[PDB]
């Protein structure tokens, strides 16, 4: 219920490497 | 993971290593849906036609682990089992049919930069996103090749292994196989004029398939990685089990009891 929230990621605002990917090919 | 490369630290928080108390040996991935809860693929513990049949006795559960070899002294977690959850109509006989398994630890876990669960889609979820073409993300420690013939490079990876596939049309997975699919299933990876590899590979399967919501900037587990002929061939994709149809029975044994 706060699942799916990476801290060291979304936690901090910040983005993985290459999720822009995955986020560009829903159209 | 074949083709994939080094995952950053914290970036799948609930990767989990499922574990072979002796030999110590690492025999699938598996992941983090709450702190008591880890779901993976049943061939992981039951495959009767390889002498397969592992008890809660026979593991190991690691969670927070980014090393595959090394013990991360105060970020990885080992945990014990109370039990597992195999589901009823699971096909070994045939095709892997309902690849699922539920394990609940001993005792809760503790969210931590390293140790987080992932969602389970909703109805609205699945079908927004479960498009052919839409990518999602694998993670493993399993073969970076076809090991059981000779090949040149490492067999597999010091640390955790990601790898981002697009979904394929049923048909073009039906067709790719003589292996009979089912609705519990899905197929994912590139095609052999998109000039991308990647895929997954034995030791992969109990690990996620995950994707990113548009909606909510947060991570779901769409698939478990299931099986495959042999690894990054062209032509071929993995299967991976199909999370969204499972759900009914997935809730069912997680609220069973109080
Ligand atoms: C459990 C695993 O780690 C592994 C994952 C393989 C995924 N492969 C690809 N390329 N993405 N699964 C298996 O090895 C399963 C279990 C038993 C056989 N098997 C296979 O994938 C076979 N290669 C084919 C098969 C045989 C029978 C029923 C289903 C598939």
């Amino acid at each position: 219920a706060d699942c799916g929230l990476r801290p060291l990621f979304e936690k901090k605002s910040l983005e993985d490497k290459t999720e822009r990917e995955l986020l560009e090919s829903y159209i | 993971i074949v083709e994939g490369s080094d995952a950053e630290i914290g970036m799948s928080p609930w990767q989990v290593m499922l574990f072979r108390k002796s030999p110590q040996e690492l025999l699938c991935g598996a992941s983090l849906i709450s702190d008591r809860w880890v779901l993976t693929a049943a061939h992981c513990l039951l495959y009767p036609p390889w002498d397969k049949n592992f008890t809660e006795n026979d593991l190991l559960v690691r969670i927070g682990k980014h090393s595959r070899t090394r013990y991360e002294r105060n970020i990885e977690k080992i945990s014990m089992l109370e039990k597992i959850y195999i589901h009823p109509r699971y096909n070994w006989r045939e095709n892997l049919d309902r690849d699922i398994a539920l394990m609940k630890l001993k005792k809760p876990v503790a969210f931590s930069d390293y140790i987080h669960p992932v969602c389970l889609p909703d109805r609205e979820t699945a079908a927004s996103l479960l498009q052919a073409g839409y990518k999602g993300r694998v993670t493993g420690w399993g073969n970076l090749k076809e090991t059981w013939t000779a090949n040149v490079g490492k067999g597999q990876p010091s640390v955790l292994q990601v790898v981002n596939l697009p979904i394929v049309e049923r048909p073009v997975c039906k067709d790719s196989t003589r292996i009979r699919i089912t609705d519990n299933m899905f197929c994912a990876g590139y095609k052999p004029d998109e000039g991308k590899r990647g895929d997954a590979c034995e030791g992969d399967s109990g690990g996620p398939f995950v994707m990113k919501s548009p909606f909510n900037n947060r991570w779901y587990q769409m698939g478990i990685v299931s099986w495959g002929e042999g690894c990054d061939r062209d032509g071929k994709y993995g299967f991976y089990t199909h999370v969204f149809r499972l759900k009914k029975w997935i809730q069912k044994v997680i609220d069973q009891f109080g």
